[PDB]
């Protein structure tokens, strides 16, 4: 199983390159990519200056009244980056990196890797940011001894008394552990917008950062073992990471005037071609039912075709809300017209379903931008549907009320200026 | 219209002690109702590997208050008294000086009831 | 050699903590082994004692070094069984007070295991290191027959106001007034002995309070008691900066 | 079956063609296709005026809007007639705002009865006070211990009327014990169990001793339900203390305080994630099996189509109203996503035809026994779901009154998706097998009326078909196992009760005494509840009635 | 004429006429308590205007006061479980759901001006002028509905419910009111706005290993247990505001979360031992204990040592001269769990600071324990001890502001008998200060209706009333169940 994978422009990164190369426990870009997102951390020193000239702190709503303290946070965040970085650092010259984003108002803290192989999780990452903010406050604006419970609160929300951080002002890319909804899923914990943001808002690499977050969440949930490896792996390279450039040439091919049924003809077409399926069978009416002869090669194409249907649709009506009805429909009318499965095997098809239904109702979801891999609506696709939800998310144009902006501003900001987060087909590549 | 009061003495009161002050207490005027309040004192052992034994405690006596035997169950250590006038609550304390060899203490407020139950 | 302090305050008070943590008490009476098991209460007195395991001697240990350097109490070389000793004290000036019979219990016994509460001090240890403590609580000064006592059950009086002629109450009478002298007639679970045990006659009201060890507004008060007072500021104090900033 | 047919027939004869309240429908023809609708709004009900009156009263008095059926939008609810609805396999005729779990006072008294229960075991603990305590227990000894925690578990400050559905009980698989122990406070299980069932029961219990324990329904109610466990505990722990003379103080008897608390205690359900975070015993984590366990039909019938379906209307009721329609939703509710898997005996007509056609083509498979059951294949499963699934549709095609009682289309996809899994399972005695043919009944339902469901009724069943012989990690348990907190089931309604009963017929066809658990089924084998999990769709319709008495009611300690 | 034999000396409730037995206390047999608890529980904020961004963006509609009249009383005839949209199905019985409502306070003074005053908290109204001053500038010109889902539901259900609940009823009148599709995906952004983007729950989610869930007693802060008493809106007395909060939340935690405590609201003895504080204050330290934010002195280890010494001296004295609830056959913890009450209450006033008045708490702890040489059961000085060095530290998983604290706290997690005085603390801080709120104004105007069945601004009396068979709770069944 050998594909290339082509960037988001339609030009060829690297050829032959083997698939299991490619996986998320083999490939050191995807590696690298994962250690950043458990060890990066983005503090909002606007949002702790904020908190503490006001007293609003803990949460929605939470202000205390009567112990704001007045620090010029913004105007000295260069001192603060300066001594955090000499807090959080373990050691003198390592992979610690602490930079200033957007002219004081927020913080980038990446604690090195030290931190995390010694340790269980990422959560040190935050932790340790979170301590090494709320220490320099107290050193280098003279706290008192009584006010060191204000400042601290200014990071820290609520956190102890709840779970998380809720109403601090240190957060990162990743949602606490405990909010997994299963054995592995903090990898599958990041919600759309955070993906649109961090690439700027860029279909083809918005899907594929979002593809190796889940296909990463998914190998470390014991998804890929045996067979199973190279299913998940085809499906990855296919859809997220552009393979043989398929994705890229449905999208030129049904762009114009472009359907969700010319995009299914266009996958089948492209199979019966390549061999993947061929008639087994033909019923009286004409209809010829097909059998796929490469039972994961044929997974991935209609991960492929999935994928390049949401660009169509979502590109064409510039909403980020028709990619549930895409990811429903493509493989459902792909079904009805080849007499085979859908992608992931009707997984995919049900997610879009359930997606659909929370994103059109009053039982809860929300706009595209809110779900993730974790979210207990579309937890179920092998890592195959979530990628089409960021890549419509940042195909929209101002469409959406919950935008990329509203949830994911300070990650956005922060994490944009990672070249590997910018372009992760290139990363991979 | 009436008023209520409590008697703490200094020292858990013996029975005999007990005996009299209660007896003569009732012969005080403008008294609705009394209560003895303490420590209780138990006929069995209710705990521990010694559970179920005979306890026949000193305290526990057949007190003749009023030409009424009453069993104490208890060390009276607090008595609650119920007068619908004050000038008596001068009684109450008056006599309780004279015949509680020991120092005790006299409030006054709501103490036993002074609401329905049940 | 550093000399122990064991306690700060110059007032009375002071002097009866640092005797009762120091164990320089006074043997203010006497009683037999015999006796002492039987109001002990755990088993029948004059016999051998019981066992949960065997003895280390023939069990095998590992090799630890701690075991290697600790040599183990006699009540465990035997493989004894754990059994308690506990007392309920009077806040009306018992000589003796839960935190600080703890102290004395772990200053001056091996293998034990006190613990304290408001109204009990369970000492658990083996069981003949659990009779030696015993032993020397109820021979010395810290128990008071009338102001303290054996209490495995129903512990209730120790904030109680004292009994008509000076006695902590009871509700097992464990222990009484007899002709003037405490006499222990009950385990410490109160089921009777087959015998009475003669503790002495209970310290006078004055020398109770000359000896005690419970700060009250009647005797030495707690207010006056600058040392103490400066010792507990002074250890506040550290406490809060030092969770603040260890420095 | 026919005599199942006829009683579908006389259903809808009841509902449509005869007239309710005021809603003038008397006359017509079950197998019409035309009808006329009279638009006489919500006062046609009657028990619908008593809404609207108590409302309207309610808003004079309070200070604010309360309850105005004219800010409907459009017109008022009721522009076709009110008719009833008829609880399955019984003649009790109940109107559908009775059957709103708020309403219906048995329907909440099943999740306070199921919630309110634990399981505590016992046998570590006489170990650990036998070895290492040396008071040896004796059974008098463990019937002063039980007397002292019956009582004292109530409570002994609580009031003694206010807790009197409060009591504790013992079962043990040792046949010689539980002879000489006090019968009030012993579950027998030779009694209970006919000869069979009893000893499944006893070669999966072994020899060993548990309790039954029951906190005082006002407590559940109050708290959450993670304090059932620890009411158990503390009680446990002041019996054991009380009844067997041992000091509270001294270390060693921690040992055993841990080994009678929570050494081996069995909750009912268990923790779920973060979206819909709550603790044991509530209806996310109970699995299916427990509430195939916790319905007593397998004990006291030998029908195994009766007790799948007795099973998957409880289940129904537990999983879509209280659960979906409470929890996680909130709302109007979801009764009537429920009332279809336990009312009109279209779910019953549909599974008695399947038994009869597996009877018919596989030489009884569908009748108890194991050894007549035949292998679960595709070929059974198709066959035997298709023939169901088709069979259904042509009954909702035949009678219109079947389709519109159904309207919304969920309704009929559950009941047909149900008859076919219980079908599978009961031929195959494979519970999987069920599932897979539930599946398949969705599919035929899609590709034959060109609509499935509400807008995600489809993403478990899509989901379906692939996951149920998966042994990937978070796809793929033996659906006795599974349950709400199950990653496809989560979050939908129309399909966790009839995964319950999917399960219970896949061991009701074997004549199994049990499906998942046994010690819920001995723990609930007790009549001294305030619910008959016996038959508990009989219990639905006797609380639409006005005619269950629950507990936790706190009419003494309220002004009158 | 009697004579009454007893050894349970009944308790009178601290500040009232009432003297209720022990057992009567007890939440099992307390309506009053359960009604509390579930007010509380069933309570839920949820605000409009990201509701309103979402139908003038996605929709173009205007919304104006009179479509607001129309949506509100389209939500208040659906909070309680009835339909607006389709047909033929059930409705909850407007009887057992008589006690949900739905209302809206707002900081534009004019949008609460024109909307109809019976769906409206006038915060100027119900608030002196300078606690509404207040609360305006803390919640800006935004609008918030104040949702109370039925009583019924919530003790069906558990205290996840009310979010659940007053979403899916807020998108429906969304629907019904604003003439927009059933389906969509405006419906979808009111629904994720009502259920997080602008919900303000009483407690937040616990972690796994409390086997319990959100709108518990445990993820209810000292902060939020203080803004839903409403004696500090009520009355000026700042001791008597921090002697309610801590009345209020012994009984909320330790009887309820916890499963004694009824000390700290009877007998009225750390309600004199606090008064003698605060006059003691107030005579060193310049009348600091006085309302106001000027006449508060500045928070130091020497005041706080002064304050805490000389309260649990005072109290160790009261005791010592007429012990009077001692004797109980259970011990004394109580007795340290109210001198540690009254310091901490004292040095909050004085100071205006909760961690000062947490450091209170445990020196008078620490004063208790070597004055008498007792502290407490096996149990109880394990958060003393540990908390001491807590009060001021800023480490990540000890240190909060107390307002931040609550009973999910770690050193806070297990024991009984502390936390209500916390949030004695908590509000104590804020009170002698004047302030309208401790930490959440969305909960103290939340609560500041009459409808309540129980209410907040005497919490202590409504023990009392319900300890007395005088209090009506609601969700009662009678009838539906048979008579
Ligand atoms: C606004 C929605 C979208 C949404 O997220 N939920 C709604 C409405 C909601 C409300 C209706 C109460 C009200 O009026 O306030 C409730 C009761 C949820 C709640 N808040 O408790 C509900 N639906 Ni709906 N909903 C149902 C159903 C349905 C079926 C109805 C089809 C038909 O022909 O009537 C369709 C979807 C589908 O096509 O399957 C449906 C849609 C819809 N459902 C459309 C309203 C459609 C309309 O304008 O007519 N429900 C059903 O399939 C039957 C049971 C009924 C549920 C009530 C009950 O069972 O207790 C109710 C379940
Ligand atoms: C999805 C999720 O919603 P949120 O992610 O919270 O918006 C979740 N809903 C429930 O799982 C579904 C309840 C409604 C079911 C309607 C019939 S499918 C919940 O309440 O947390
Ligand atoms: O209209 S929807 O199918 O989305 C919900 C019906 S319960």
């Amino acid at each position: 199983d050998t594909v290339d994978i082509y960037d988001d422009r339609g030009k060829l990164l690297e050829s032959n390159v083997d698939i299991m190369s490619l996986a998320p426990t083999r490939n050191a870009a995807i590696k690298k990519i994962i250690l950043d997102t458990k060890r990066s951390v983005a503090v909002s020193l606007a949002g702790i200056q904020g908190a503490l000239a006001s007293g609003k702190m803990g949460g929605k709503g939470r202000q205390i009244l009567g112990r704001g303290l007045n620090y010029d946070l913004v105007g000295n965040a260069d001192a603060i980056a300066e001594n955090v970085k000499n807090l959080v650092q373990v050691d003198e010259g390592d992979d610690t990196s602490v930079k200033v984003i957007k002219g004081g108002k927020s913080l980038l803290i990446q604690a090195p890797s030290s931190r995390i192989a010694a340790g269980a999780d990422y959560m040190s990452a935050t932790t340790v940011g979170a301590a090494a903010v709320t220490q320099t406050i107290i050193d280098m604006f003279g706290t008192d001894m009584y006010d060191a419970p204000i400042a601290k609160s200014a990071v820290w929300g609520s956190y102890p008394q709840t779970m998380d951080l809720m109403g601090g002002n240190v957060q990162g890319v990743l949602s606490i552990p405990q909010n997994n909804e299963g054995l592995g899923f903090s990898l599958r914990n990041i919600m759309a917008n955070h993906i649109a943001a961090i690439t700027s808002r860029g279909a083809m690499n918005a899907a594929a950062l979002s593809s190796i977050y889940e296909q990463s969440g998914i190998f470390e949930m014991g998804g890929a073992v045996g067979m199973f490896e190279r299913h998940q792996l085809l499906g990855l390279a296919c859809q997220g990471l552009n393979a043989n450039n398929v994705v890229y040439d449905i999208v030129k091919e049904n762009g114009k005037d472009g359907t969700i049924g010319t995009v299914i003809e266009s996958i089948v077409g492209r199979a019966v071609e390549d061999g993947v399926i061929s008639v087994d069978k033909t019923a009286p009416s004409g209809y010829k039912f097909y059998k796929a002869n490469d039972v994961p090669m044929w997974n991935a194409y209609a991960a492929a075709g999935t994928l390049a249907a949401t660009f169509v649709n979502c590109g064409a009506g510039r909403a980020a809300q028709n990619v549930s009805s895409t990811l429903l429909y493509f493989n459902d009318i792909l079904e009805k017209e080849t007499g085979l499965p859908g992608c992931d095997y009707g997984k995919v098809q049900g997610v879009a379903v359930g997606f659909s239904f929370f994103s059109h109702s009053i039982y809860g979801g929300g706009g595209p931008g809110v779900f993730n891999g974790n979210h207990v609506v579309t937890r179920h696709s092998r890592g195959f549907a979530i990628p089409c939800v960021c890549a419509a998310v940042a195909l929209d144009a101002g469409t959406q009320m919950f935008t990329i902006e509203s949830t994911s501003g300070l990650i956005g900001d922060v994490f944009g200026s990672i070249e590997e987060f910018r372009q992760p087909i290139k990363a991979v590549a | 219209d009436s008023i209520q009061i409590e008697i703490f003495p200094s020292r858990i009161l013996s029975p005999e002690t007990a005996q009299k002050l209660i007896s003569e207490l009732y012969q005080v005027d403008g008294i609705i109702r009394v209560m003895v309040q303490g420590p209780r004192l138990p006929e069995r052992v209710s705990a521990g590997p010694g559970t179920g034994e005979k306890v026949e405690h000193p305290l526990r006596k057949p007190i003749q208050i009023g030409d009424q035997v009453i069993e104490l169950k208890i060390s009276v250590g607090r008595i609650r008294l119920e007068i619908e006038n004050a000038e008596t609550k001068e009684k109450v304390r008056s006599v309780c000086d004279k015949m509680l060899p020991f120092s005790f203490e006299f409030r006054e407020g709501h103490f036993l009831r002074r609401k329905p139950t049940v | 050699a550093y000399e122990a302090q064991y306690y700060p305050g110059a007032t009375s008070v002071g002097a009866n903590r640092r005797k009762h943590m120091s164990g320089k008490l006074e043997k203010l009476r006497e009683i037999s082994d015999e006796d002492l098991t039987a109001v002990l209460g755990h088993r029948a007195p004059g016999s051998d004692y019981p066992s949960t395991h065997p003895p280390l001697a023939e069990m095998g240990e590992p090799a630890c070094s701690i075991r290697e350097a600790v040599a183990a109490t006699p009540g465990a070389a035997a493989g004894d069984r754990v059994r308690y000793v506990q007392f309920a004290d009077s806040m009306y000036n018992a000589p003796a007070t839960p935190y600080f019979r703890s102290y004395f219990a772990a200053i001056n016994f091996r293998g034990v295991d006190p613990g304290t509460l408001s109204g009990r001090q369970i000492v658990e240890a083996r069981e003949r290191d659990m009779e030696q403590c015993a032993k020397v609580q109820m021979e010395t000064e810290m128990t008071d027959p009338a102001l303290a006592g054996m209490r495995g059950a129903t512990v209730h009086g120790h904030s109680v106001r004292l009994q008509e002629d000076g006695v902590m109450f009871d509700m097992l009478d464990r222990r009484r007034l007899e002709g003037g002298v405490i006499i222990m007639d009950k385990d410490q679970v109160a089921i009777p002995l087959d015998r009475k045990v003669n503790l002495g006659k209970p310290m006078s009201s004055e020398e109770a309070a000359k000896r005690t060890t419970i700060y009250r507004v009647d005797n030495v008060a707690f207010r006056d008691d600058a040392e103490v007072i400066e010792w507990v500021h002074r250890v506040f104090d550290q406490r809060t900066s030092y969770g603040f900033q260890p420095k | 079956a026919a005599d199942i047919f006829a009683k579908f027939k006389k259903s809808m004869e009841v509902k449509f063609t005869q007239e309710y309240g005021s809603n003038k429908q008397a006359g017509g023809d079950i197998t019409g296709k035309t009808e006329k609708f009279l638009r006489l709004g919500p006062e046609q009900d009657a028990r619908k005026q008593e809404m609207i009156k108590a409302g309207k009263e309610i808003a004079e008095k309070r200070g604010i809007a309360f309850y105005n059926p004219m800010m409907h939008m459009g017109a008022p609810l009721g522009q076709r007639a009110i008719t009833p609805y008829t609880i399955s396999g019984t003649d009790i005729v109940a109107e559908p705002d009775d059957l709103h779990y708020v309403n219906n006072a048995a329907m909440q008294q099943m999740w306070d009865d199921i919630r309110r229960t634990c399981i505590v075991g016992l046998d570590m603990a006489h170990e650990t006070l036998e070895k290492r305590l040396g008071k040896e227990v004796t059974p008098e000894t463990i019937n002063h211990y039980l007397e002292t925690l019956n009582h004292a578990m109530p409570g002994a400050e609580t009031h003694p009327a206010l807790v009197d559905d409060c009591y504790v009980k013992i079962f043990t698989g040792d046949d010689e014990l539980a002879d000489e122990i006090d019968k009030q406070y012993v579950i027998n299980v030779n009694k209970m169990f006919s000869e069979e069932q009893a000893a499944q029961i006893k070669a999966s219990i072994g020899k060993t001793t548990w309790q039954a324990i029951h906190i005082p329904t006002i407590v559940s109610r109050t708290t959450d339900g993670a304090q059932t466990s620890r009411w158990a505990a503390m009680q446990i722990g002041m019996s054991f203390i009380s009844a067997y003379a041992m000091c509270a103080g001294e270390a060693a008897v921690a040992d055993l305080s841990f080994a009678a608390k929570h050494a081996a205690l069995v909750s009912m359900g268990e923790m779920l994630p973060a979206r819909r975070a709550r603790g044991p015993n509530e209806p996310g984590g109970l699995s299916f099996g427990h509430l195939s366990d916790i319905v007593q039909t397998s004990r006291v019938s030998k029908d195994p189509a009766k007790i799948a379906l007795e099973v998957v209307g409880a289940g129904c009721m537990l999983y879509d109203q209280i659960w979906l329609g409470s929890y996680m939703s909130g709302g109007v509710g979801f009764t009537q996503y429920a009332t279809a898997a336990y009312t009109d005996d279209i779910l019953d007509n549909n599974t008695y035809y399947d038994v009869d056609y597996i009877n018919d083509k596989y030489n009884g498979a569908a009748n108890l026994g194991t050894d007549n059951k035949v292998k679960a294949t595709l070929d059974v499963v198709k066959d035997i779901a298709t023939e169901s699934t088709l069979y259904g549709i042509e009954t909702y095609e035949k009678f219109p009154t079947a389709l519109e009682d159904h309207f919304g289309g969920s309704q009929r996809a559950t009941v047909l998706a149900a008859a076919s899994g219980v079908a599978c399972a009961l031929a195959t005695g494979n519970a999987n097998a069920g599932l897979s043919g539930w599946y398949l009944s969705m599919y035929v339902h899609k590709e034959a009326w060109g609509r499935l469901g509400f807008f995600g009724f489809d993403l478990q069943d899509q989901c379906g078909a692939t996951n149920v012989l998966s042994y990937q990690g978070d796809e793929g348990l033996p659906d006795e196992l599974r349950g709400p907190n199950y990653p496809n089931y989560a979050m939908n309604v129309g399909h966790q009760g009839g995964y319950a009963g999917i399960a219970q017929a896949a061991h009701s066809g074997r004549g199994d005494a049990f499906t998942v658990n046994p010690l819920l089924k001995v723990c609930f084998a007790d009549e001294l509840m305030p619910f008959n999990f016996a038959e508990p769709r009989r219990e639905f319709g006797r609380g639409a009635i006005r005619e269950f008495m629950p507990a936790g009611e706190r009419s003494l300690v309220i002004p009158a």
